[PDB]
């Protein structure tokens, strides 16, 4: 096989060093922390050099994106949008922020090759055609398209989140259904991760970079959205029971002069 | 065939200490915030 790539996007830590340690470390506070992977290839260790770049911060990270993305490396790029569940506003804002950073990267680094544009757009249009079958209509897909998969951290803190400020299924259901909506609109999927739990990322990241996995919504705490488990009806049924159907205001809900003049006036 | 590090080596360490460009003053030179 060729060279595989993964761009993990940490949002001010958020357990990125710990999550990269669980698969196979100083800290993560500067940016562009290259990491190498060794994933089993169903028979032996065929040296699947899936390069992992840890990007954190915002102080001129476009150069780090340039050093982390090549020209012919673009198809096997499985970026990992990481956002910790402890701060839901950080997830809601950081997901669109990393999506905007990816859009700027495509609008500034993917534009020089002309044949790659006409090949990559048709490759995404055909990749989304195979994304929905073999899982177990049409959604408002955006302009970004490449094999993507969002992974959320701090998922084994349901009691902590409901003890701090949630205390109702509205917040957790809002985050679940809205991140499901964001992943279906972005042409991605959603696989939750936790502290020594929810080992389901390697299955889909190995399944897409070419060993399958089913969906889990019964537990509601370890939610896994595989590639091809999205529509425009189940997402509406999720945020309907006791939750407002598509609210636009709940985001803020879950987010010698003076003394001399005085003496002169007294003197007169 | 692990011999393709030239791509990263092209611009490996050009900015090993670029965390101090705070518009020459900024009055709060720190790439983070404290507690409350």
């Amino acid at each position: 096989p060729s060279g595989k790539n993964i761009l993990v996007f940490g949002e001010d830590g958020s357990g990125k060093t710990t999550l990269m340690t669980k698969l196979q470390h100083g800290k993560k506070g500067r940016g562009l922390e290259y990491l190498y992977l060794s994933v089993h290839d169903e028979d032996r260790d065929d040296h699947t050099r899936c390069n992992v770049w840890i990007l954190d911060g915002d102080l001129y990270h476009k150069g780090l994106l340039k050093f982390a993305v090549s020209a012919e490396s673009l198809p096997e790029t499985l970026v990992i949008f990481v956002a910790d569940m402890s701060r839901p506003w950080t997830v809601m804002e950081s997901l669109q922020k990393w999506a905007s950073v990816l859009r700027e990267h495509i609008d500034k680094m993917k534009i020089p090759p002309e044949k790659m544009r006409e090949l990559e757009r048709k490759f995404v249009k055909d990749f989304q055609d195979y994304m929905e079958p073999e899982e177990g209509d049409n959604v408002l897909t955006h302009n970004l398209g490449i094999p993507v998969l969002v992974v959320c951290t701090k998922c084994d803190a349901v009691s902590v989140l409901e003890k701090e400020h949630d205390y109702r299924d509205e917040h957790l259901d809002f985050i679940q259904s809205h991140l499901r909506r964001f992943c279906l609109q972005y042409g991605a999927a959603l696989i939750y991760t936790s502290v020594k739990e929810e080992k389901n990322l390697d299955l889909l990241y190995k399944y897409i970079v070419h060993f399958t996995t089913p969906a889990l919504v019964v537990e509601k705490d370890a939610v896994f959205i595989p590639a091809g488990w999205d529509n425009e009806k189940k997402i509406a049924i999720l945020h309907e029971n006791f939750t407002t159907v598509k609210p636009e205001d709940a985001y803020e809900d879950f987010i010698v002069f003076l003394m001399k003049q005085q003496s002169l006036l007294a003197k007169q | 065939q692990e011999m393709f590090a030239w791509k990263m080596v092209v611009l490996s360490l050009p900015r090993i200490q670029s965390q101090r460009y705070q518009v020459g003053v900024h009055y709060e030179l720190t790439e983070e915030e404290k507690f409350y």
